[PDB]
């Protein structure tokens, strides 16, 4: 965790408690929710979402929860450092057959089933291997833009 | 002499990068300049080999040495004479006013004789030749001969 | 020192020195990390921050014992002063291998194996000499950010 990262939660925090207390609680998820226009938000989603934790979400659970799930999240400038070491003459982005090779041949983590996940939501540029960037913007900040 | 001048031993610790006062004979060439010295480049080449000292393999240096070889170089200072740098460059360009055409000057710099790297050229150009693309030469060999 | 950089340590220590007395002791080190989060701080962390003074910290100890630390601490501006003079064309971030050869050419304080430290936390632009900047805000204030 990079500090420009943790104070980005910092800013997400303060934004989903909207009593400004430092305790994220039910009624702060549902306001928030309400704000960004989830008018039919049900109150097993919040649960849920409390059921994650083992306390109230203050600034330091609610890093260790997001610290938890994301024990391989990459920054976009150290994910475009690697697709700059895997395309090393610049501009191009590289074939799809070439990154489905070395996933697969270099790790496990690489392996084809995951590979065909990858190209699935990934689009085909993606996916293939050709493009190049668009991932590193889904992988530090997700769904499609 | 000392005139026993103990700071060319105070120098010689700014310039040695181990701190084992040792100095090697790559570097007697550049330090002969600071202090005070315009040996060239073939001279200081002539001398190590005359000595059959091989600058081509490894080496170290004493104090002992390299004091000896900068009183050698010492006796040389007599050819720096500026009536013949100005009067070199006043023969270089047509007109009386002491003005080279930039590209004139820093070509001849890096190509003929001991070659100086055209980094080194554009770093002794700086300054004294301005966007007119003319170098006047009396005010440049007067601020190289500040050095 | 400046005075603004002494009087930066005045207010961190008297955000240390809870009991407003005019020496930190153990008591407002425990408690001045209790309220930045760390319930589990032990005693012997304590007890080797008071085994770095001869006594008491009071103001003029925790000068001299932060002096004696950072005898070539260099605030922001002075490193950016230095970097811009090592790109005296302005905006640019300077190569790699120019600040490695600037660094043992010219000092035996730029050595590589110092190098190679260097860039392993100072980051690649940071460590190859490209940006810049970001290495100035991690010498005046450490980790991350």
């Amino acid at each position: 965790f990079d500090e420009t990262e943790i104070e980005d939660f910092k800013e997400a925090f303060t934004v989903i408690d909207q009593n400004a207390d430092g305790i994220i609680d039910k009624d702060d998820l549902r306001e928030t929710f309400a704000a960004m226009g989830r008018l039919n938000v049900k109150n097993e989603e919040l649960d849920a979402m409390i059921k994650e934790a083992s306390g109230p979400i203050n600034f330091t659970v609610f890093l260790t929860m997001f610290g938890e799930k994301l024990k391989g999240a990459d920054p976009e400038d150290v994910i475009m450092g690697a697709f700059k070491v895997l395309d090393p003459d610049g501009k191009g982005s590289i074939k799809k057959s070439f990154l489905e090779e070395l996933l697969t041949t270099g790790g496990g983590r690489f392996t084809p089933e995951e590979i065909k996940n990858m190209w699935a939501a990934f689009p085909p540029d993606v996916a293939g291997n050709v493009d190049y960037k668009n991932i590193c913007y889904v992988i530090t900040h997700g769904e499609d833009a | 002499s000392k005139a026993a001048a103990d700071d060319f031993k105070e120098a010689f610790l700014l310039f040695d990068r181990t701190g084992d006062a040792k100095i090697t004979a790559s570097q007697v060439g550049d330090i002969a300049r600071a202090l005070g010295q315009n040996p060239t480049n073939a001279e200081i080449n002539k001398i190590l080999g005359n000595p059959s000292k091989e600058e081509m393999n490894a080496a170290a240096i004493t104090f002992e040495e390299f004091l000896p070889m900068l009183q050698a170089a010492a006796n040389n200072k007599d050819q720096g004479t500026f009536e013949d740098f100005v009067e070199g460059l006043r023969v270089f360009d047509k007109e009386g006013n002491g003005t080279v055409m930039g590209a004139e000057l820093r070509h001849v710099l890096a190509t003929l004789g001991e070659k100086m790297t055209e980094e080194e050229v554009e770093e002794l150009m700086k300054g004294q030749e301005d966007s007119n693309g003319c170098i006047n030469y009396e005010a440049f060999v007067k601020h190289i001969m500040s050095v």
